[PDB]
Parts: C-alpha cells; structure tokens; sequence
C-alpha cells in the first residue's frame, strides 16, 4: 500500500 | 500573470531540489522523476493548501516516496531525508518538524501517513498502471 | 568590494530625494511627494525604536544611521528603476515603496551584520518578494554574496514565508482558480 512503516531515526 | 510568474519561480525552485535528490538516490529508475514531477506539481497546482504553514520540500520529499511507494521501488524515506540534509540550504527541522493538524507537529513520516498520502492516494495511485503516464512538462531552466 | 564602496557613496549622500526623483514626482497625475516623505518618517520611527529594543540603548544613534543608509539606498534604487523605464499608479503604490524601502534596508542589516525587517516595517512576505528580482537587477554595486543573499530570501519566501496563514498568496489563488 502507500503506508510508510519508518520512524524518524 | 503575478501568480503565474510566481508559479513560474516556485515549479523551477522545486524542480531543480526534486532532480538533485533523483539523481543521487534514483540513478537507476530514471523514468520515475517525471512522475515524482508530475505528482509535486499537481499538488501545488490543484491541492495548494497542502501549502499552508508548511514547507515546499515537505511537498517534494512526500512526493518522492509516494511514487516510489507504488512503483514499488525500494526507497526508505529516512534515505530520502539523510540524501536531504546534503542539500545547501536543508535544516533538519524541515522533516524532523512539520504541522500535522491544527497546531500539532510531528515527523514528515506523520505528515506523509496522515495527511498528504491521505490526501493524494487517488492520484498517486493511477500510477499502479501500467498505461503512459500523462505527464507534466518539465520546467523551464 | 562593492557593496562597501556603495555604503561609502550612499554615507555622503543627502537624506531627501534628489532633484530627478521630484521631477518625476510632480510628473504623477496624484504627486506621492509629501506620502513618500511622510512614510519615510514613519517608518523611521517604528525603526528605530525597534532596533534599539532589540540591541538595547534607549534608541540608538546606530539604527538612526543604519535607517539613513536605507532610505538612501531606497532612493537610489527607485531613480534608476524610474529612469530604466503609469509611474503615477507605479509611485502611488504602497508595495512598491514598503516593499523597495524594506529590501534596501534588507541590504544594509546584511552587510552589518532575515524576516526580521518585515516584522519591523508589517510587511507580508508575498508582497515584499515581488521587488526582489527588480531590486538585484536595479542594483549594480551588489557583491555576489550579497545576490545571493536576496537570492536565498526569495527562495525562503517562495518555499515557505509566502505560503503562511493570511497570506495573500491564498487570496490570490482562489480567485485565480
């Protein structure tokens, strides 16, 4: 999907 | 013919940034800059008040990952963010800071997930297809 | 440097238009004169009281000086952009001329040392980027550091600064589109 699966770090 | 002019300068601006990125992070995928364009463009055209309180290349970084998300090209956005930071003017508080709804702010990943993909999903999904993207012509300089 | 021989000429130079800018002046169907100069004070004023707020001093002699420059630099620029070309709409516009008087001051602030200025002098962004590109072109004695810098303040203003609530940017568009 488009879905961002990220933590900025 | 102002805000054509000023259009003018901010498509030139942002094209200019989206091709530094491209060129460093998509060196193979070449023909995905025209869509990423093409994408940041009809933004600022057509979902302008994207705009408001917020950043030119928060639009662009958004775009970047959003396109590469249904192409389905391997593109981390903190690679996105870390090939940003190299840019001349880039502050880190541009992705680290970004208004999310009424006065919160989180990370451009909370802006991307929450409001611009939810925003444009419909338009960055019609390049599932495998048909000719109509593209939006490069701007000028 | 070009920049420092320009602070050179425009600290000998008188603090009221010259001759040529009143010529033009009474050539406007709605003569700006007495506005021009009313402004000027004004806009000295506020100035000055927040310069030395900022730096402190009870209203220093640095920002009165730091003030003169600009206003002359803002006189300099506006001569030629008159003699390179409706000057009554043109010298009768409040943009044109709080927008020429910021970016001339912009100037000065950068070589003693960047919204700053348009806080002190209520200036919107939007309103004050369209003489930028006017202002450089205008202007022969700047360093290319200094385009630079008026360069970078574009960008700012068209990244961000011009897309800010109340803009009229926003204005602007809607009735565009």
């Amino acid at each position: 999907d488009l879905y961002c699966y990220e933590q900025l770090n | 013919t102002s805000l054509s002019l000023f259009y003018k300068k901010v498509y030139r601006l942002a094209y200019l940034r989206l091709n530094t990125l491209c060129e460093r992070l998509l060196s193979e995928h070449p023909e995905l800059e025209h869509i990423i364009w093409t994408l940041f463009q009809h933004t600022l055209q057509n979902e302008y008040e994207l705009m408001r309180d917020r950043h030119l290349d928060q639009i662009m970084m958004c775009s970047m990952y959003g396109i590469c998300k249904v192409k389905n090209i391997d593109l981390k956005f903190k690679i996105i963010v870390t090939a940003y930071k190299d840019l001349p003017h880039a502050v880190q508080e541009t992705f680290k800071r970004v208004l999310i709804k009424e006065e919160e702010y989180d990370s451009i990943i909370v802006f991307y997930n929450s409001v611009f993909m939810q925003r444009l999903k419909t338009n960055i999904l019609q390049y599932a297809s495998t048909r000719p993207p109509t593209l939006s012509p490069i701007p000028h300089i | 440097n070009t920049i420092q021989q320009l602070m050179m000429i425009l600290n000998s130079a008188s603090d009221q238009p010259s001759e040529n800018l009143i010529s033009y002046f009474n050539n406007c169907t709605v003569n700006p004169k007495e506005s021009i100069l009313k402004r000027v004070k004004d806009i000295g004023y506020i100035f000055k009281e927040k310069f030395a707020k900022a730096v402190g001093q009870g209203c220093v002699e640095i920002g009165s000086q730091r003030y003169k420059l600009g206003v002359r630099l803002y006189y300099r620029v506006m001569e030629s952009m008159l003699k390179s070309e409706n000057f009554s709409k043109l010298l009768n516009d409040n943009i044109f001329h709080m927008s020429l008087l910021a970016c001339a001051l912009e100037v000065v602030m950068a070589t003693y040392s960047f919204p700053w200025i348009l806080n002190v002098l209520n200036l919107k962004a939007f309103d004050f980027y369209k003489v930028i590109e006017s202002f450089i072109k205008a202007e022969g004695n700047l360093t290319r550091e200094m385009i630079k810098h008026l360069e970078r303040c574009e960008h700012r203003i068209m990244e961000s600064l011009a897309w800010l609530s109340d803009s009229p940017l926003f204005d602007l568009i809607k009735q565009s589109k």
